[PDB]
């Protein structure tokens, strides 16, 4: 009966493809034919931050757009201050193999993670004047490759065990487990409403889960290699991906399809970080060839180039108000472009 | 005193 | 005032960061590979 | 062995099958409308005025 | 308690050593293989007794061939261009015991010759050391394990000292 089940699966895939083909009547470029170009945009470094001693692997802007958290391979977690370059905290880490970091929406906690396969939550808020590990969440098999805070009590993490999970900080045991990915999950982003989130894995696929029912409902393909970064559109009805094929694509949830392929002949290296600007007009991407690129969401043409790093760029982000862009590289420096 | 054993 | 407090805290953080980095710089790092049952255990013992 | 996995995969595919899909020209129009509506409030798109800029030195 | 990387620390002749065991990761090697760039040396272990043992349990894969393939993959990574390898051929007692019962010819179609420990060890080693191709920048040190005495620690210490000396000379540009 296994062969019959496989034939049924193939027929279902064919039916879904036929529905998507029927819904494809026009193209995003056709609706953007008459819109005026954004033109070249030039940004300059305003503040540069120093103090690290190893490669930088993560970054996450604060909810007040003034404090940002960064992590390096050395066991350090520095909280910066973009307005005036003054460090606030520097939390020693038990394991010096950090891969990701996150900053609380409330502003009272941070996170870590890496090859140790444990997610740690730190009491950033004043707790007797010292910072200590609030709770260590264990149970993942492989390395933890991303994490994002939903609230002050719920945390979503993705790991190399081909599995995402939703934890409970008060108790320490995961309440829901997301399964279905056939490869190592590499990226994870949340929707503004905090009810849905997307993820990507080493197998060319992106899924749209729900945090309540805990079941996949949609699957987007199109890439031909590993996917590294992902982020939502400001309206919450679209997201952009970044892979190792030197291409970035735009998907929409309602239409279940693919709109653009942001690429150029001159770029060959993969993408390590993707971020949207406010109103979604400008798309920021991080590349391996020491450069950061600015795209046009509507027409897919270059609007500027950012070059201040002598090593690979691995992380970047945009503030809540869209006032500045911060970039992290494999050296020990962070920069702010405005 | 650290040399590979002769091939 | 607030600038002075921030500067003092930054200088205290920076001093601690420098010395710890210098101490770490004096260590040798080795990676131990091997398929399981290759005797890694004996070398570790 | 793999019979349960195959049944799961078939069930998931069938669940994905039943989805209401809008046309591409409507989603593109909505995206363009949102981009145009909030274009004036984006600091990076419209070059920032100096006084408001908090990063000015 | 925790899984993942395990760290062991010891001091030998005023040198502080750190060892990371990554055998518990059980994931894609490429994703975490770029995190370990910058190490001084890579310690590698191989058991000679697997020549006549089908450890893999797959007829196509013999443990010796799998070890050779893993060594080839690790040695010629883009990141580890200038890191030396300390090769440890292990379990030389059982191997010497079983050579005369089943000779080394089982693993390789080519004949090792003489069905005795010295010749067999030479053939297995030469075949492992020939896998590398960046001979200009990296070198391999080989020691047959001795359980009773402390030859194991001393060999590692001397190899690390030699690697450090050769690294400093190259940076000055002399070497």
């Amino acid at each position: 009966e296994l062969d019959q089940l496989r034939q049924e699966a193939e027929q279902l895939k064919n039916q879904i493809r036929d529905a998507r083909k029927a819904c494809a009547d026009a193209t995003l470029s056709q609706i953007t034919n008459n819109i005026d170009p954004v033109g070249r945009i030039q940004m300059r470094t305003r503040r540069t931050l120093r103090g690290h001693l190893a490669k930088i692997y993560a970054m996450h802007w604060g909810t007040d757009s003034r404090l940002l958290v960064s992590a390096s391979q050395d066991g350090k977690l520095i909280i910066w201050d973009s307005y005036t370059t003054n460090k606030v905290h520097a939390i020693p880490l038990r394991s010096s193999w950090v891969m990701t970091c996150a900053y609380a929406p409330s502003g009272n906690y941070v996170a870590c993670g890496g090859l140790d396969n444990i997610c740690s939550i730190y009491n950033l808020k004043t707790r007797e004047g010292n910072v200590r590990v609030s709770r260590e969440l264990a149970g993942h098999t492989g390395y933890l490759s991303c994490c994002r805070f939903l609230d002050d009590n719920q945390i979503v993490t993705s790991s190399g065990d081909t599995t995402c999970a939703l934890w409970d900080i008060e108790t320490g045991q995961q309440t829901t487990t997301f399964t279905g990915h056939t490869g190592d999950v590499m990226s994870l982003s949340l929707a503004p409403d905090t009810r849905l989130f997307v993820s990507g894995a080493c197998d060319a696929s992106a899924k749209l889960w729900d945090v309540r029912e805990g079941m996949c409902r949609q699957t987007f393909t199109g890439h031909e290699s590993d996917i590294n970064a992902i982020c939502f559109f400001p309206n919450g009805n679209a997201f952009a991906t970044g892979s190792d094929d030197a291409t970035c694509r735009l998907f929409d949830l309602r239409a279940d399809q693919e709109l653009m392929t942001y690429s150029h002949d001159n770029i060959i290296c993969g993408i390590t970080s993707v971020s949207f600007s406010k109103s979604g007009r400008l798309l920021l991407a991080g590349y391996d060839d020491f450069n950061c690129n600015v795209w046009d969401a509507l027409k897919a043409d270059r609007a500027g180039v950012l070059a201040g790093h002598d090593n690979r760029v691995s992380c970047l982000g945009v503030t809540d108000d869209g006032m500045a862009v911060a970039t992290g590289s494999w050296d020990s420096f962070l920069k702010i472009w405005n | 005193f650290k040399v590979a054993a002769r091939a | 005032a607030e600038d002075k407090a921030a500067v003092e805290r930054s200088k205290m953080i920076d001093r601690n960061l420098r010395e710890d980095g210098e101490k770490a710089a004096k260590e040798v790092k080795l990676l131990l590979l091997g398929a399981g049952e290759s005797g890694k255990n004996t070398i570790v013992k | 062995a793999s019979i349960a996995q195959a049944r799961k995969l078939v069930e998931q595919l069938k669940m994905e099958a039943n989805i209401d899909r809008i046309k591409v020209s409507k989603a593109a129009a909505d995206l363009m409308a949102y981009c145009e509506a909030h274009a004036k409030e984006d600091p990076l798109l419209t070059p920032v005025p100096a006084s408001e800029n908090p990063f000015r030195e | 308690k925790t899984t993942g990387i395990v760290e062991t620390h010891f001091t030998f002749k005023d040198l502080y050593f750190k060892m990371f065991d990554v055998g518990a990761q059980r994931s894609e090697r490429k994703k975490w293989i770029h995190c370990f760039e910058g190490v001084t040396a890579i310690i590698f272990c191989v058991a000679l007794s697997d020549y006549d043992l089908v450890l893999a349990e797959d007829e196509e894969m013999n443990r010796m061939h799998a070890s050779m393939k893993l060594f080839d993959s690790i040695c010629n990574n883009k990141w580890f261009t200038e890191t030396s390898i300390i090769l440890f051929l292990n379990k030389k007692d059982l191997f010497e015991e079983k050579i005369k019962r089943s000779p080394l010819t089982i693993c390789y179609p080519e004949y090792t010759g003489s069905n005795t420990y010295e010749e067999a060890a030479a053939y297995i080693q030469c075949q492992f050391e020939d896998l590398n191709r960046r001979k200009d920048t990296k070198e391999i040190y080989t020691h047959f394990t001795c359980s009773t005495d402390t030859k194991n620690v001393q060999f590692v210490f001397d190899a690390v000292t030699d690697v450090i000396i050769k690294n400093n000379l190259k940076e000055c540009g002399l070497y």
